[PDB]
């Protein structure tokens, strides 16, 4: 830990990450739109600590999530185009994954649901142009 | 005239179950109470509800769904869909449910998990 540094206003900070929790509901694709025009990405979880906040702070809404795939078949991959290798198995038969109140689950694109985004801590800023 | 924890309305009992579940899953807890899933009468019951679950979930399921073998919506209680009497949003090309965002009403996968309202009277 490089050092302590606060998360903006209106975001969370656990662990290394700052986590987002939007106020109104809308699609995947323009939930993910909105996390990119905040220099950030639909919120992905990466120690426990993360997911155990994330399942905690989620409240009675669901929450999109970082996760994609090309179809039933194809395995899960991040925003970034990283695997998904982590032992809580994503529900449902479907392409983009969200936070039910029994762990994370999937429906398709246009479903309407509050989403939920990720970026990494610093006290400064550095951008992605 | 309601049961305790039950919203009443139009002569309807109404009950918001506290979990996400399939619509199958759904479909069965209401059935298994003596109650149903949603069967919409009008578009006014829709707003009410739509009211009683907005500081809750952003949909919830209802008694509505699309069989790829009839290519037909049809209620729970063996009626197929009044194409005027409600658009659907959504894609028809695999079985769907029905669930009611806050302003349209989705054709959803049955296995993505859903708040459901159960019905009485
Ligand atoms: C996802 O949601 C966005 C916004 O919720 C939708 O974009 C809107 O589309 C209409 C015409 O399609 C425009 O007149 C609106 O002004 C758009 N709003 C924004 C903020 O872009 C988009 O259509 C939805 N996508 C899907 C697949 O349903
Ligand atoms: C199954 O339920 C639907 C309503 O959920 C019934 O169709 C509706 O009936 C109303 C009241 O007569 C009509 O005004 C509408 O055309 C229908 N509503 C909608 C939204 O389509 C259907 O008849 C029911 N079946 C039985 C056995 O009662
Ligand atoms: C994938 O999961 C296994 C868990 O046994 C782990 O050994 C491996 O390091 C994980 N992948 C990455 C990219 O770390
Ligand atoms: C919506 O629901 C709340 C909580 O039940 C209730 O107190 C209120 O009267 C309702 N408001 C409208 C606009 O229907
Ligand atoms: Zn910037």
């Amino acid at each position: 830990i490089t050092g302590y540094a606060a998360c903006p206003r209106n975001w969370i900070g656990v662990g290394n990450k700052c986590f987002y929790f939007s106020e109104y509901a809308s699609n995947w694709t323009f939930s993910q739109t909105f996390c990119k025009a905040q220099e950030a990405e639909l919120a992905r979880f990466d120690t426990e600590e993360e997911l155990n906040f994330l399942s905690r702070y989620k409240g009675s809404f669901d929450y999109w999530i970082g996760l994609h795939r090309e179809s039933s078949e194809h395995p899960w991959k991040w925003t970034d185009n990283t695997q998904y290798n982590y032992s809580l198995s994503i529900r449902g038969v479907e392409r983009y994954a969200y936070l039910n109140d029994i762990g994370i689950s999937s429906a398709r694109v246009y479903a309407d649901k509050r989403w939920s985004c990720s970026r990494l801590n610093s006290g400064t800023h550095h951008h992605h142009h | 005239k309601c049961p305790k924890d039950w919203h009443s309305h139009q002569d309807k009992c109404f009950h918001v179950s506290q979990t996400s579940i399939t619509w199958k899953g759904s479909l069965a807890d209401c059935g298994g109470k003596g109650a149903t899933l949603l069967l919409v009468q009008d578009q006014e019951e829709l707003r009410f509800l739509r009211n009683l679950t907005k500081r809750i979930s952003s949909s919830f399921w209802i008694g509505l769904s699309y069989t790829l073998s009839d290519e037909k919506w049809k209620w729970i209680n063996g009626s197929t869909l009044n194409s005027d009497a409600l658009n659907i949003t959504g894609d028809t090309e695999k079985d769907s449910c029905a669930s009611v965002s806050q302003d349209k009403v989705l054709s959803e996968s049955c296995d993505s998990d859903n708040i459901w309202i159960c019905q009485k009277e």
